[PDB]
RNA sequence: GGGAGCAAACCGGAUUAGAUACCCGGGUAGUCCACGCCCUAAACGAUGCGCGCUAGGUCUCUGGGUCUCCUGGGGGCCGAAGCU
RNA sequence: CAGCCGCGGUAAUACGGAGGGCGCGAGCGUUACCCGGAUUCACUGGGCGUAAAGGGCGUGUAGGCGGCCUGGGGCGUCCCAUGU
């Protein structure tokens, strides 16, 4: 079994980029979707589509990178420089609004899920609600 | 108390022109003229390269030595400054220069940094009317820093207000010379100031 | 200019000793051998030639590299054909990278070269006059193409980027770009402007490389007068 | 033009038939003080001859530091050897709150107000070396924008 | 119980300054078996179990298929990214 | 002498003195004690192949942890009001 799907997606992504794949299948949840979705908003992937990989639903996640480089090691800059799961099964994590953290004195995100839905920090903040810190992506 | 010793010899220590004694640490005699090198058996001899500390330290001892004050006294207005809003460095200087034993050296009345001291202490000065015999008095902005018509009629006062005919006053003061008064207008500013010192480095010594 | 349908000289090389990064440039594997998709080749060729063109007409210089004796000569020739240095015998402990000094060679090549000819040739003992003829003889071997080189070169053109990779590796530490005729046995990544197809096999080294020279000369100041190098294809068969 | 500043200089000892065979090494920063910094490690027989060499290597390994008002865009932690360096950026009036190495790299970046911690190996060579690939790493609301853009 | 060969202890023989040892000729417990105890270890990959991910090449064991290729399971070398 | 490192077997900047020098200043120094440095107990924030560190293995009880879709409840969690 999996232990944390989320984790696992994020990782599957951390893993994929780090060697410049084009696009990786993660297997699909509604939640899972909602998260991917935000990466789009903020431009961390190039997006995702639902696919059926032998008859079981997944989520191809078309990652995105910087431009070919100059000098030894022509390897793109990462866009997704950092992705870390925060809440963890059997270590849950909750922020209320005054607590919601500020990611890279401002340059990336936290993803929270709130009773109002999967948001960014600046998203939940404005919207004025707190919740479960999922992850943390610059 | 305060220091009380070879001053135009610290003129010499930091290695930089220090104003403390007046006409003389002024008039080809404060030694940074005659022997710019530092006091003691090892004066001309080359020194090994200041340790990252040393500097940090000197630059403070400088600033202090300058305003004739004790580190105990010194720090307290530091602590104040960092606690206070806005660029710490400045406000230190801000407050330093807000000292009356300075407000008076600034405003001419006596030549020297130590003179405005023993002139305040011995009574001869007033602020707004009331007298103040405390060097450590924190002049705000509004304050008429005066001579006491009581000593007013004195040799050392005439002389030194007479030398102050013609000369100029820091932006943040109005040395009126008729009623021997003198206003203190707004808190001075790093930019407004003279100082032979790297205030940004003084801070750096107290991050210890 | 430019050429089409050169299946009749080249298509692809090397068996299953590949590099998966190359992966994309492969079409399918026939009888365990790999077979490049020239069609992609064509796209790059342009993107690449476009790059030669400009640096040609800028005034600027290519450096050619084959220490491969599988193509040791085509280089010397096609690089003589464009007034452009070549390296041939073996690449060298930092030719570009330590250049300053690999250059102090050419210096004491000239010094020796024209210290022959006539003047004072023999004002010195002889246990030492066939020793110098040796030091020079040697400079002759590998420095010959490295001669016309005076500053750093504004390109590098390689045949086997894997066989010389101490060349490639070098380029980049200095920010110089890399052209190469790289095939499957090699690392696409570290080539800037790539020619997919045969590290090996005269047939194709010729065709390709020589065209590259077509293009250096053409604009710059010359015309298209078939090269004396098709005549060392007929010397393998 | 440039300021040369040199953190440390050391004595590495070789061994030989008949005894010790000494040698020297130098750590150098070069600043413009305006976003350009250099790190040099300079070894050779003679101290001077070292710093010298350091210098030269310095100016070739150049790091272009996006300042932003005496300070850094956004915190980093960086991990060279098990030297770890923590950089966090501050309001003017803060100071150069670092030690030793990581200071006179920022000092010489023309940084003025920033906060540092070292954790792990204290070793300068690496603590400097880290500090660099720390800077080398920073990015700007701009720079970021540019990556994600669509 | 069993006891052929081996072999702690132990008897002798060499050997060395000594030789309570390496060498030698013997030899009891033991080593074997039943049943009960002991629970130790360089009990070692000196690496806890599980699930997911992330280039390859090569050699080997055993299995399936449209069989000098493909696909599964195990042991082994090199090696991408990465770690240290 | 000495906090640690390590100083003295007739050139000791380290012992004792003197000159000078640095720091502070009606104080200054020693002791002891608490935080700190010490991410050296690591929640923020550490480790366990060779540095200290995987349990001889397994079975399995408490406990911890849980795949995909829908619906109800609102214990966790979140927001606002309010009292304290
Ligand atoms: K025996
Ligand atoms: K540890
Ligand atoms: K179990
Ligand atoms: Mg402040
Ligand atoms: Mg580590
Ligand atoms: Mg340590
Ligand atoms: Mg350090
Ligand atoms: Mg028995
Ligand atoms: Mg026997
Ligand atoms: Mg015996
Ligand atoms: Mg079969
Ligand atoms: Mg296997
Ligand atoms: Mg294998
Ligand atoms: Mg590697
Ligand atoms: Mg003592
Ligand atoms: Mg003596
Ligand atoms: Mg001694
Ligand atoms: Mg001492
Ligand atoms: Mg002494
Ligand atoms: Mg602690
Ligand atoms: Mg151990
Ligand atoms: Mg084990
Ligand atoms: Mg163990
Ligand atoms: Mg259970
Ligand atoms: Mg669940
Ligand atoms: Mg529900
Ligand atoms: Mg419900
Ligand atoms: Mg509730």
């Amino acid at each position: 079994m999996l232990t944390d799907p989320i984790a696992d997606m994020l990782t599957r992504i951390r893993n994929a980029t780090r060697v410049y794949k084009e696009s990786t299948d993660v297997p699909a949840s509604r939640f899972k979707e909602e998260i991917l979705r935000i990466l789009a908003r903020e431009g961390f992937i190039k997006g995702y589509e639902r696919v059926d990989v032998d008859g079981k639903p997944y989520l191809r996640v078309y990652l995105k990178y910087g431009p070919r480089r100059q000098g030894p090691d022509p390897r793109p800059e990462q866009v997704i420089h950092h992705i870390r799961r925060i809440s963890k099964p059997g270590r849950r994590v909750y922020v209320g609004v005054k607590e919601i953290p500020r990611v890279r004195r401002g340059l990336g995100i936290a993803i929270l899920s709130t009773s109002k839905g999967v948001l960014t920090d600046r998203e939940a903040r404005k919207l004025g609600v707190g919740g479960e810190l999922i992850c943390e992506v610059w | 108390g305060r220091y009380i010793g070879p001053v135009c010899r610290l003129c010499r220590r930091e290695g930089v022109k220090l104003y403390l004694k007046g006409e003389r640490c002024y008039s080809p005699k404060c030694a940074m003229e005659r022997r710019p090198y530092p006091p003691g058996q090892h004066g001309q001899k080359r020194a090994r390269r200041p340790s990252d500390y040393a500097v940090r330290l000197r630059e403070k001892q400088k600033l202090r030595r300058i305003y004739g004050i004790s580190e105990r006294q010194f720090r307290n207005l530091f602590e104040e400054a960092s606690k206070k809003k806005g660029v710490t460095g400045s406000v230190f200087l801000g407050l330093l220069e807000s000292r009356l034993d300075n407000v008076v050296y600034r405003l001419g009345f006596a030549v020297s940094r130590r003179q405005a001291r023993q002139l305040v202490r011995h009574g001869h000065i007033t602020v707004n009317g009331r007298r103040v015999d405390l060097p450590s008095y924190r002049v705000r902005p509004g304050d008429e820093i005066a001579v006491a018509e009581k000593s007013r009629n004195l040799e050392l006062i005439r002389q030194n207000l007479e030398a102050m005919k013609g000369r100029k006053v820091g932006p943040w003061l109005s040395l009126d010379v008729e009623g021997m008064k003198g206003k203190f207008l707004r808190l001075p500013d790093r930019e407004d100031l003279a100082l032979p010192v790297q205030e940004n480095l003084v801070i750096e010594f107290y991050s210890r | 200019v430019k050429e089409l349908l050169e299946a009749g000289v080249h298509f692809g090389h090397e068996r299953k000793r590949w590099n998966p990064k190359f992966a994309r440039y492969i079409y399918a594997e026939r009888n365990g051998i790999h077979i490049i998709d020239l069609q992609k080749t064509m796209e790059e060729l342009e993107r690449t030639f476009r790059f030669i063109e400009d640096l040609a007409m800028r005034g600027g210089t290519i450096l050619f590299v084959g220490t491969k004796k599988q193509a040791q000569d085509i280089v010397r020739m096609e690089a003589e054909r464009a007034g452009m240095p070549y390296v041939n015998q073996r690449w060298l402990g930092g030719m570009l990278t330590n250049f300053k000094t690999i250059s102090q060679r050419v210096h004491r090549l000239e010094e020796l070269e024209a210290l022959f000819a006539s003047p004072e040739i023999e004002e010195r003992p002889k246990k030492e006059q066939v020793r110098l003829k040796h030091e020079l003889e040697r400079l002759q071997k590998y420095l010959s193409g490295f001669r016309l080189l005076k500053r750093l070169p504004d390109a590098i053109f390689v045949v086997d980027p894997t066989k010389e990779a101490i060349a490639v590796r070098e380029a980049r530490k200095l920010f110089i770009p890399v052209i190469a005729l790289a095939d499957t046995d090699s690392d696409p990544d570290l080539v800037d402007y790539i020619i997919p197809g045969n590290d090996d096999a005269i047939r194709s080294i010729q065709l390709i490389l020589s065209r590259a020279v077509d293009l250096i000369i053409q604009a710059r100041g010359g015309v298209v007068e078939p090269s004396p190098s098709y005549a060392l294809v007929q010397e393998a068969e | 033009d440039f300021e040369e500043k040199m953190i440390l200089i050391r004595r590495t000892a070789r061994m030989q038939a008949g005894g010790r065979r000494f040698r020297f090494g130098a750590l150098v920063v070069v600043g413009d003080r305006q976003g350009r910094v250099g790190l040099g490690f300079g070894k050779a027989p003679e101290v001077p001859l070292a710093v010298q060499k350091a210098g030269y290597y310095a100016r070739r390994n150049m790091v272009e530091v996006p300042l932003q008002n005496g300070t850094i865009p956004h915190e980093i932690e960086v991990e060279f050897g098990a030297s770890k360096i923590v950089l966090k950026p501050a309001a003017p009036g803060t100071g150069v709150i670092a030690g030793a190495v990581p200071r006179a790299i920022l000092e010489l970046a023309g940084v003025t107000d920033i906060l540092t911690k070292e954790l792990g190996s204290r070793n300068p060579i690496n603590i400097a070396y880290a500090t660099m690939e720390a800077l080398r790493q920073l990015r700007t609301k701009a720079d970021v924008e540019r990556l994600r853009k669509g």
